[PDB]
């Protein structure tokens, strides 16, 4: 069982940002599944 | 459903709770999630949750078997802000023997609706009747939004992995139980949202961020998860989209976007819907499945490839680039009406000249002009005639063979005729005068103060250290001393914000261009030796016979070389020639497109950099092509020439007879 209050989630925003990645040219895996448009597809 | 009316009793206390509760001010109570995460406690990389690879079932789900739903799946990013749980279906009817509503994780009434659901409102009242939290600093259209976010994450937390998120996602327990923790984390820690800052006018700055596409079709609505304002995307995106490749409900990566229509702050839910903010193409790349919506780690800007940049919008917020090659300084001029002049040194000096002094002729030939302005029967019945009519009076007085000894012999009313001619002759002249100056003097003023509109621009050929490239043009108006000492060939840089990349010309539409802004900074970065060699080909002194072989595109069609003069040729209608002849006897000619530049005189150890390539090669009679980029002289200190001179200075400190003459021989049979 995955402890959901363990879970570091998606919204999780770091505000002070000073405490891969990005695909170079925009048309070309990761970059294809976003855990939120599927429900978009459907 | 109930009889109905054990509801607001549930109600009328629910609404009393919260109405002590705001009358005070108490203390704060983390809610469940939030003291959790809090601490230490281990916590697990969204990706590690999952094995790592995005979605895992597909069709009609491999199947509901854990557990997936109605109402749910049919769901978007557009419309969670609704839901509705049907109390019904998530508790069951074991706890709806329960009229008084259902008590909830973390303290606090969330009570069904007479209708049967559990929307927004529902959610609203309860996340008062919770403990630790102020009714007061919250409200509906606080929890609206919140309730859409929070929704669609879970939902779409589900068709997606369901082997690891049943629908022990979206429960009506983890959403009073995120509105808490959204409370913590912005009402009570007051931590604030990407957006939140950014619109409140508090870090502004654009700088890498990592949104989400939601609403869009003149313009599209991204979201840091936590609120969402109307972006801006330019005719490239405006593409990608009409395309389907920003799929609402993706993430990506933008730089120095920015906004439009933001006088000052405002919370995030007062948005003005107006104001926008501003994505640019070539600063913004697809973000991984998963991330952060929010603020970025490296606050550095992201590079990327000139292969990939467009044109329609968007300034680079960085490149990783090689000087390959590096033109001189150019002196450009715009004509009065429309195009753009590009002229050497030699030429805009010369030009220079020739104007400062022609239009310095102008400003006094208006005076010259000006200054060349300023120095029968009886003579009795006659001088009573002429002597009616004024302007044949004065006329009679002047080419009068005697001067005032004749209007003297007339003292009446026509001498008043004449004497009212003369001074109208005054107010005649007089008037020319004053007005023939002003006139001039005021096309003058009018003249003195044109000029000729001149700046300055530097060309580089750069590309992408990131293998292969698109050697493409990065133009530096007005360089800085420094710059131009800075910046040298065969060398890495990382430019930061460069100009629009403005599409290039001149035939096809390959490639691109790079101009440097006011903003633009260059942060040299180094290189190894052993790892130069790919991209970077440095100048070379070609040994004449290239220019024979179909193999050998040697750069974008420039080459550099070096040799003696034969013969200067120039053609009667404009085009000279410049015949030379290197060591092994063999022989090419420049055309000149400008003047040549003195020394060029036949038979000289010549040296060039900047000549490209004419059509019709293999055929003795090779054609390089002198342009504005050119350089020449009589003496280069240059490296890769230096060879190849001492060579051609050999057969002219060696024979130095039958040479010059013999390729004379080879030149003129050739003709
Ligand atoms: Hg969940
Ligand atoms: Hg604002
Ligand atoms: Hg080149
Ligand atoms: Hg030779
Ligand atoms: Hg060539």
């Amino acid at each position: 069982p995955v402890d959901l209050g363990l879970l570091e989630e998606d919204d999780e925003f770091e505000e002070f940002p000073a405490e891969h990645v990005w695909e170079d040219n925009w048309d070309d895996d990761d970059f294809s599944n976003q855990l939120r448009a599927e429900l978009e597809k459907h | 459903k109930d009889l109905m009316s054990s509801l607001q009793s549930a109600r009328d206390l629910q609404d009393m709770r919260i109405k002590n509760k705001e009358r005070r001010h108490l203390r704060l109570q983390p809610g469940s999630l939030y003291l959790t995460k809090s601490s230490t406690l281990p916590r697990i990389s969204l990706q590690a949750a999952v094995g790592d690879r995005a979605p895992s079932a597909c069709s009609p789900k491999q199947l509901y078997i854990y557990g997936v739903s109605k109402e749910c799946i049919n769901v978007n990013s557009k419309n969670a802000e609704y839901f509705q749980f049907d109390i019904q279906d998530h508790f069951g009817k074991e706890d709806l023997c329960a009229g008084k509503g259902f008590q909830l994780a973390d303290g606090g009434w969330l009570i069904p609706s007479n209708d049967g659901k559990a929307g927004k409102e529902e959610f609203y009242r309860a996340l008062c009747d919770t403990p630790g939290v102020d009714p007061k600093l919250i409200s509906s259209i606080w929890v609206a939004n919140h309730y859409r976010w929070i929704v669609w994450k879970l939902a779409a937390m589900e068709f997606a992995f369901p082997k690891e998120f049943a629908n022990r996602c979206l429960n009506p327990e983890r959403v009073l139980l995120q509105l808490k923790y959204r409370y913590d984390v912005e009402i009570d820690n007051s931590r604030r949202s990407a957006l939140k800052k950014i619109l409140e006018r508090d870090d502004t700055a654009a700088k890498t961020l990592v949104l989400c596409i939601s609403d869009i079709v003149d313009t599209i609505e991204l979201t840091d998860g936590w609120y969402a304002v109307r972006a801006q995307l330019d005719p490239p995106l405006m593409a990608l989209v009409k395309s389907g490749k920003l799929t609402v409900g993706q993430k990506i990566i933008t730089q120095g976007a920015e906004l439009v229509g933001s006088p000052d702050a405002c919370a995030p839910l007062e948005a003005p819907d107006s104001l926008r903010l501003k994505i640019s193409a070539n600063s913004t790349r697809p973000a991984r499945w998963h991330s952060r919506l929010g603020f970025f780690r490296d606050p550095r800007p992201f590079p990327l490839p000139l292969s990939s940049l467009f044109s329609d919008g968007g300034n680079v917020g960085c490149v990783d680039i090689i000087v390959q090659r590096v033109y001189p300084l150019q002196w450009v001029e715009k004509t009065v009406s429309g195009l753009y002049i590009f002229r050497s040194e030699r030429e805009e000096e010369k030009e220079a000249l020739r104007f400062a002094e022609a239009q310095q002729k102008k400003l006094e030939a208006l005076f010259t002009k000006v200054h060349t302005e300023f120095k029968s029967r009886t003579l009795t019945r006659q001088q009573v005639h002429a002597l009616q009519d004024g302007a044949e009076l004065y006329a009679a007085v002047q080419y009068a063979s005697d001067p005032d000894h004749l209007e003297a012999c007339f003292s009446e009313e026509q001498l008043r005729a004449l004497n009212n001619y003369r001074q109208m002759l005054n107010d005649k002249k007089q008037a020319r005068i004053q007005s023939e100056f002003r006139k001039a003097l005021e096309s003058a003023e009018k003249e003195e103060g044109l000029s000729r509109d001149v700046t300055t621009v530097w060309k580089l050929r750069v590309t992408s250290y990131k293998k292969k490239e698109k050697s493409a043009l990065l133009s530096i108006w007005r360089p800085s001393s420094d710059l131009s000492s800075l910046l040298t060939e065969g060398k890495r840089y990382r430019i930061y914000h460069l100009a629009v990349s403005k599409s290039k010309s001149k035939f096809e539409r390959p490639s691109i261009q790079l101009t440097a802004t006011k903003r633009t900074q260059y942060q040299q970065l180094p290189v190894s030796s052993e790892t130069l060699l790919q991209v970077y080909q440095p100048r070379e002194s070609l040994h004449f016979s290239r220019l024979s072989d179909p193999a050998f595109q040697p750069p974008c069609s420039e080459v550099d070389v070096v040799g003696v003069v034969v013969s200067v040729v120039k053609p009667i209608g404009l085009a000279p020639l410049v015949y030379l002849s290197d060591e092994c006897l063999n022989l090419l000619v420049v055309k000149f497109g400008i003047d040549l530049n003195e020394d060029i005189k036949p038979r000289v150890l010549i040296a060039a950099s900047n000549l490209q390539c004419q059509p019709e090669s293999t055929s003795g009679v090779p054609t390089l092509f002198a342009g504005h980029f050119s350089i020449f002289s009589a003496s280069p200190k240059e490296a890769y020439f230096q060879e190849k001179v001492n060579n051609l200075k050999h057969a002219i400190e060696n024979i130095d007879t039958f040479y010059k003459e013999a390729e004379k021989k080879l030149i003129h049979v050739l003709e």
